[PDB]
DNA sequence: CTACCGATAAGCAGACGATCCTCTCGA
DNA sequence: TGCTTATCGGTAG
RNA sequence: UCGAGAGGA
């Protein structure tokens, strides 16, 4: 069953931040991926096994961090990647405001 | 996952900084003057092969002190086999590193006692020169002032060449007994 | 910009528990207690880690502190006990 | 004295069809719809276009329009809305989400 | 070359060791992870110092689960070597291409062409060893050497060093 | 998690940077050349060719492959890849911006129209905004089409003095269709005698200018010195999305069914293999743009197929391909369709029916649902023994668990596995285990208008197909029960499990803010007979009296 | 399109309704920073009847023999009677009256009195009665230095925003006002023995229970308010639904739906442009 | 009297339009 | 519901 | 799977 637009406001109406975030996570799309700490890019090319973590074009094995995000927006990140535009994944504030 | 302390920024790509070298030329992480978990704008901590020693041994004999109070409720061979079994009443077996360090430490100490580091420290760091230049002064022995000048190449020009000779007689005649 | 941290004195906040805070304090220790957490308060037969969650809270026997936060950034850590449960 | 009678407007479509609506939320839409300085319109163009960050504003209407725009300024999503948390799959300042919550070592030994 | 650094680790504990004893697993588990272990960043991490004075300070509990991240701020002993360090220590490993010595936690390299022309390679001696005239490099021997290069490697930093130059050899 | 464990830290992304993708770092980024426009089969034998399709990348079919990192097709992502562009290409999004900048910067000498000394500039460099900035900059620079060198007088004496380089004039630029002309004035009583000179405004010739332009100007203009520069606007390196992105599909076995975008990017390849052999040969000047335009064509529908005023482009038999812009485009759709609003799991739904032996905050589930549906509840000294009950009752006795999650990631699907009568069931074990009564989940009906209509009842698992529920709760929902379809959701954790209880509840939402007045009140058969009942004409005898009293739930026993 | 707009409002934990850029929609949630579902219509007796009523109801005349209270009403009814100091609270409790009365005409100008307002006050005197089996016939406990200090102590126990500087004070002062002026309309010193014969021990747990009731009706900083206030305005929109409104003659206006598509456009159209004039 | 500064019109496309759910029928 | 672009006529240089 | 139509509270 679809918890569209509507029954995502409600949710958000009533103040209920972690069953709204369960709903669209867990019981939905869910995915986890690994981002370069410089690039802010999924470039990684993370091996689980021989702990290769490296990241063409950082050389790195050290800055790199694993992230729980939907699959759906995963997949947004790469469309827009396809069309030249750099959704840099930035872990650290650098602004406050 | 650690690599904390001196941490932001990085503004794309970076061209590495540069080489790390005895040319003074150290590691982006490793400052002249860098902070603390204080806050504070701290110099630089570097030990010789002497001070070093002593400073893994008031940390591992505090450890022991310490680990056991929850349980309630000198000399040349006889200080390699006390490091050896305090080392395994402190840390486990699988730290191999440390039991190599402790070993390499103890037997290339150019002053074994506290008493004679305080002084040592104390003529050094004072001279008014880099902190890691200190930590192979006081690490390596040197007779001549050409020596020192060979094996420490951030000095040359930092020290007169006769000055530099007054300093290591004083390391000579401070020296401890094996 | 650097700690920023608003001391335990001179609080700006309401010192009443919000119903989010206790909802957020009651879900995350059921969690806890369902997570096989050591329970504080001496429990009488209750099978429910939510029924628990609202008895600990009875005692105010729960670790728990609150960073509630500022628009401007800042934050005041306010513990469970401080923070009067009227509703 | 613009959103007084803006409100006046939009009351009189409330009081005209039965069912009472509290002042706060006609209060509330006019109080966003004026501070900014002039007349906010709740449209494509009006409210859509502001100084928010590239997600919360490309949820609505102008989607692959805004993202182009986030792309070609250099625009910086800061991360503190609804729409942003929600589309990153992250607990959003939000009731529940809006304050953390830690542990104290001092109480733990505290209670026993 | 010894540097104490102050630094953090980022730690996630289960809800299940949330009592009284926590604060002293939370050191455990600290250098259980960090002591003896090896980073290029910073170096060897030797020993943790200071066992008792570790700030903690409030570990935040995760959105889904009651697991909390505790920001363990802790100061300990690194031996971070240079590309021109000059260090004496004692050779361990000998053959035909040179020899291996042990500074420290790390081993550093030294080959036949690193080394004096006037010296060779003797491989009529048990234990392997390189004569000269008087001087002979046997299975331990003490050696002053001049880091040429730094190699990082997995999680053990490793060493290429000389002793063909003026004032280093033999000690 | 994705499934497995991973040593690198994780955490909450605070901010996102958006910019551009500079040719230079996407062949840093690339895993793999890109050079064969066929897809399936090695060398038109099996298994995907090093060309298009996992050459060093994203798996296919049953095979974990995926650049040496193998992991399969669940827990890969994809790996980028890049393709060198012949000649350079505007990006369709910014047709209008580059057009706009080569309207402000003016060309040949590749400077500002305005400077510092104009008034005028001061004023629009003023608000330090980025778009608003460059819009003041857009309407002045406009005009004044002509490079300057020397031009202030009215700040200094009389006398002139140097700022600019060449005072080259600068034409007027329009957009007919893909490419950009600019038209050159003089006419003078010379050359042309009144029309203007008209030339076209190739990628190459804009591409210089915006290289040439200062590190300051584009501050001026709104643009970035590291993420959004002007020269990565226009494309000369395009990165190709891997098989999760584009997917291969691919029904029966010896079968393609590739994706859209698949073959549209196989059709860029086959446009620029073309201008790849005619550059390099006999160039015949006025043949290589009839292609290169094709190759414009093809890199900008690949993006936007939607598209402009009168080009349309199809993937015949005739029906047109799915653009990038129009696969994440509004409503059903990536953003809309896919993250505002998702189909989820662990969810009901049913013909909706009332009734007045049950409670405010209850709801009446189908056995069938509470049986088909499943919560996850770790094994802790507090269940143990009631975990063991539904473990041996199993998938079929209603009280009962469908899969047994162990201290290591693994299901015990109990409908299937040999050793469903044993288990010992260790502590910390999830439980998958039916529905039962008392337990708050959250109860939808569509439209969810106002805060309502998505509130948590209180399960009584019941016969018969058809969502039970109270009558007097029937106003926040506002439906009826003439056929009325509601959704359920069932909460996954103990905190969402409260976050429900303890704000979403049927009593909690009593009082609508919207009005401070009650949502709910007495209807129907129960508002009809309280009029009835309520008056001094109708009394009760003893025999009727007793068993009324009887039915209050809260009665003390005293008559 | 209202929801996409008010997705970021929310109250925060300084009692201001901000967003997530961090601009200020409202300094005070509502004016008066209360939770929308703890309020009643409750009527203000300060503002209706005659100003000859009004002084025969709320003004306590000590140096009077007619104007006073009657000693069946007070404990100490004699010797209150033609005291100075007292009479000189009641002439600052009466002046506060007459206050309210200017105050409040100047705001509700039409006359209207029932105006959503929280804490049920016409409630805890009618429950005061029950809980404590108060007679008509026996006097209270209390003075009249009870009464007036009472209510006056009670006005500042009501904290909506918390302060320490002149801005947050003033603004916490004016956050009241309506229902502190409400709370002076029903709690006068007069009123209190002459309608409701409360006792010292009646009207102590009276003020305890206005207190704890007025702060359980200040709102709770999480809050979606703009959220909230999107589908309590585009929920009514479903329900209308009917154009005519004579009246009071008014044919040819745009009303509901079609005049709010204008109004949320703008969209600068004619449709209904006629102006009043008086 | 001419050159310039802004005035109003001529010409003139853009992209959005309830939320969810059921089912068949091709090419 | 906007935007875009010429034409116009006017003050002062 | 895409696209078109029909029907529901």
């Amino acid at each position: 069953l679809r918890f569209g637009e509507m029954e995502r406001d409600c949710m958000i109406a009533h103040g209920a931040a972690s069953f709204l975030k369960e709903r669209l996570m867990e019981a939905s799309d869910a995915f986890r991926v690994h981002i370069c700490g410089i690039c802010g890019l999924m470039t990684v090319i993370a091996k689980l096994n021989h702990n290769q973590f490296e990241c063409k074009g950082c050389d790195n094995k050290i800055d790199i961090y694993q992230i729980h995000i939907p699959y759906a927006a995963k997949l947004l990140f790469q469309e827009l990647m396809a069309m030249n535009i750099t959704p840099r994944l930035y872990t650290d504030r650098s602004r406050d405001f | 996952s650690t690599s904390t302390f001196q941490t932001r920024r990085r503004r794309l790509k970076k061209v590495e900084e540069e080489e790390n070298a005895a040319t003074l030329q150290l590691g982006q992480e490793f400052q002249l003057k860098q902070i603390n978990h204080q806050g504070e704008e701290e110099e630089l901590i570097a030990l010789n092969l002497s001070e070093a020693r002593l400073v893994i041994k008031e940390a591992l004999v505090e450890r022991r002190r310490a680990f056991k109070r929850s349980q309630k409720k000198e000399t040349r061979e006889k200080e390699l086999e006390s490091i050896d079994v305090l080392l395994e009443q402190t840390t486990g077996g699988n730290n191999k590193d440390l039991k190599n360090t402790m070993q390499y430490l103890t037997n290339f100490s150019r002053f074994r006692d506290q008493e004679t580091v305080g002084a040592v420290i104390q003529l050094l760091k004072s001279t008014g020169l880099h902190p890691f230049e200190v930590a192979q002064l006081g690490s390596l022995a040197c007779d001549t002032a050409d020596e020192a000048k060979t094996l420490i190449p951030s000095l040359n020009n930092k020290i007169s060449d006769d000055e530099l000779e007054r300093i290591l007689k004083e390391l000579s005649n401070l020296e401890t007994l094996y | 910009l650097k700690e920023k941290a608003i001391p335990k004195d001179q609080r700006a906040t309401t010192p009443y528990m919000t119903k989010y805070e206790r909802a957020r304090i009651l879900g995350t220790r059921a969690l806890q207690i369902s997570m096989n957490a050591p329970v504080f308060v001496d429990l009488e037969g209750e099978t429910d880690p939510l029924r628990i969650a609202m008895k600990e809270l009875a005692e105010k026997k729960i670790p728990l502190v609150i960073r509630r936060y500022l628009p401007d950034g800042s934050f005041e850590d306010w513990s469970v006990e401080e923070l009067i449960v009227d509703l | 004295a613009g959103r007084a009678a803006l409100y006046k407007e939009v009351y009189n479509v409330i009081a005209s069809d039965g069912s009472y609506v509290n002042y706060r939320h006609m209060a509330l839409l006019v109080d966003v719809m004026t501070t900014q300085g002039g007349l906010t319109s709740v449209t494509r163009h009006g409210f859509n276009r502001s100084n928010t960050g590239a997600l919360m504003r490309c949820s609505f209407e102008e989607t692959v329009e805004i993202l182009f725009e986030a792309g070609a300024s250099a625009e910086l999503d800061d991360c503190r809305g609804v729409s942003e948390n929600v589309i990153l799959g992250q607990m959003a300042p939000i009731g529940t989400g809006a304050f953390d919550v830690m542990i104290d070592e001092e109480s733990l030994v505290k209670y026993m | 070359m010894f540097f104490i650094k102050d630094l953090s680790l980022n730690i996630t504990l289960h809800p299940s060791f949330f009592g009284p004893r926590m604060k002293q697993y939370l050191k455990t588990k600290l250098l259980e992870e960090v002591e003896g272990s090896c980073t290029g960043k910073f170096g060897y991490i030797l020993c943790v110092l200071d066992y008792d004075n570790i700030d903690i300070q409030r570990g935040r509990i995760l959105p889904t689960d009651g697991s909390a991240e505790f920001n363990v701020k802790y100061r300990a002993v690194v031996f971070k070597p240079f590309k021109g360090e000059v260090v004496d220590g004692t050779v361990v490993s000998c053959s035909q291409h040179g020899f291996e010595v042990q500074v420290g936690p790390m081993k550093v390299f030294v080959t036949k062409h690193l080394m004096p022309q006037d010296l060779t390679f003797n491989a009529g001696s048990n234990p392997p060893s390189y004569q000269s005239s008087e001087d002979v490099i046997t299975i331990k021997s003490r050696i002053r050497v001049k880091i040429e290069g730094c190699i990082s490697q997995v999680s053990s930093i490793h060493a290429i060093g000389s002793i063909k130059e003026d004032y280093l050899g033999a000690i | 998690v994705g499934q497995q464990y991973s040593s690198a830290p994780l955490r909450t992304v605070k901010e996102v940077q958006f910019g551009l993708f500079s040719p230079e770092e996407v062949r840093a980024i690339s895993v793999a050349k890109i050079r064969f426009p066929e897809t399936m089969d090695e060398t038109q034998t099996r298994a995907k060719i090093g060309g298009l399709n996992d050459p060093r990348l994203g798996s296919i079919d049953r095979n974990l492959k995926c650049q040496t990192c193998q992991e399969g097709m669940n827990e890969c992502p994809g790996h980028f890849g890049h393709i060198d562009l012949a000649k350079p290409v505007f990006h369709v999004g910014f047709i209008a911006k580059i057009k706009k900048v080569c309207e402000c910067v003016c060309m040949h000498c590749g400077k500002l129209l305005l400077d510092e000394h104009n008034e005028l500039m001061r004023q629009a460099l003023a608000i330090k905004d980025s778009k608003k900035r460059f819009a003041a900059i857009w309407t002045l620079c406009k005009t004044k089409m002509v490079c300057e060198t020397d031009v202030p007088s009215e700040d200094d004496p009389t006398q002139l003095v140097s700022r600019g380089g060449c005072g080259n004039t600068q034409p007027t630029i329009r957009k007919d269709g893909l490419k950009l002309v600019g038209s050159w004035k003089k006419d003078r009583a010379t050359g042309d005698a009144d029309e203007p000179e008209l030339r076209v405004l190739s990628t190459e010739e804009i591409l210089n200018i915006f290289k040439h332009i200062s590190v300051k100007d584009f501050t001026s203009l709104g643009f970035n010195e590291v993420f959004s520069r002007p020269e990565w606007m226009i494309l000369t390196c395009l990165p190709v999305p891997p098989p999760p992105v584009r997917p291969s599909i691919s029904f029966n076995e010896s079968q393609r069914g590739e994706d859209d975008l698949t073959f549209k990017l196989a059709d860029i390849l086959k446009a620029n293999i073309s201008l790849e052999t005619l550059e390099h040969n006999g160039a015949p000047h006025h043949a290589i743009e009839e292609a290169e335009s094709l190759l414009q064509f093809h890199v900008a529908t690949y993006m936007d197929n939607d598209i402009a005023g009168q080009p349309q482009a199809l993937q015949k038999s005739g029906r047109p391909v799915k653009s990038i812009r129009a696969r994440l485009k509004g409503k059903e759709g990536r953003i809309r369709g896919n993250l505002m609003g998702k189909r989820v799991d662990f969810s009901a739904r049913t013909v909706i029916s009332g009734d007045p032996n049950l409670e405010l905050d209850q709801v009446g589930v189908p056995k069938s649902i509470a049986k088909t549906l499943t919560y996850p509840e770790v094994v802790t000294p507090y269940n143990i023994d009631r975990l063991t009950q539904l473990v041996r009752n199993g998938p079929n006795e209603h009280p009962g668990a469908k899969y047994v999650i162990r201290d290591s990631g693994d299901r015990i699907d109990l409908r299937y596995s040999k050793r469903a009568g044993d288990i010992q069931l260790q502590y910390g074990w999830k439980v998958e285990r039916h529905i039962m009564d008392n337990d708050p989940v959250l109860f939808n009906r569509q439209p969810s208008l106002h805060k309502m209509s998505m509130m948590a009842h209180r399960v009584k698992v019941i016969p018969y197909s058809t969502f039970r529920l109270n009558l007097s709760v029937t106003s926040p929902y506002n439906a009826d029960f003439d056929g009325d379809e509601m959704n359920l959701h069932v909460p996954q954790s103990e905190e969402t499990r409260a976050e429900l209880s303890q704000l979403c509840a049927v009593p909690l939402q009593i009082v609508s803010p919207q009005s401070n007045k009650p949502c709910m009140g007495i209807v129907q058969d129960t508002l009809c007979g309280i009029r009835k009942l309520t008056l001094r004409d109708t009394f009760i005898e003893l025999d009727q009296v007793l068993n009324m009293l009887y039915w209050v739930p809260d009665w003390d026993g005293v008559i | 399109r209202l929801v996409k707009a008010l997705e970021d409002i929310m109250v925060h934990y300084d009692n201001t309704t901000r967003n997530s850029l961090g601009n200020v929609i409202q300094f005070i949630y509502g004016e008066d920073g209360m939770d929308a579902a703890h309020i009643e219509k409750q009527s203000l007796d300060t503002i209706g009847g005659s100003d000859a009523a009004f002084e025969k109801r709320y003004r306590v005349d000590l140096l009077n023999t007619d104007h006073t209270l009657d000693p069946s009403l007070l404990e100490s009814g004699s010797e209150i009677l033609g005291d100075l100091k007292l009479q000189v609270l009641l002439d600052e409790e009466y002046k506060q009256l007459v206050k309210d009365r200017k105050f409040l005409r100047e705001v509700f100008v039409d006359g209207e009195a029932n105006w959503p307002l929280p804490v049920n006050i016409r409630r805890i005197i009618q429950n005061a009665q029950q809980t404590f089996h108060i007679d008509h016939t026996k006097p209270s406990d209390l003075t009249i230095k009870d009464i007036v200090l009472g209510v006056k102590d009670l006005q500042e126990n009501l904290l909506v925003l918390r302060g320490k500087n002149e801005i947050i004070q003033n603004a916490q002062r004016d956050a009241v006002t309506l229902f502190c002026c409400l709370l002076r309309s029903r709690l006068a010193t007069r009123r209190v023995l002459q309608e409701y014969r409360l006792t010292k021990q009646a009207f102590d747990w009276v003020l305890s229970n206005i207190e704890a009731q007025f702060l359980r009706s200040v709102v709770h900083p999480g809050e979606m308010v703009g959220v909230l206030a999107a589908q309590s305005i585009g929920e009514p929109a479903t329900q209308m639904t009917l154009f005519h409104f004579a009246g009071v003659a008014s044919k040819k206006v745009t009303s509901g739906v079609p005049r709010l598509k204008e109004i949320l456009n703008v969209a600068k159209n004619m449709k209904t442009p006629s102006l009043t004039v008086y």
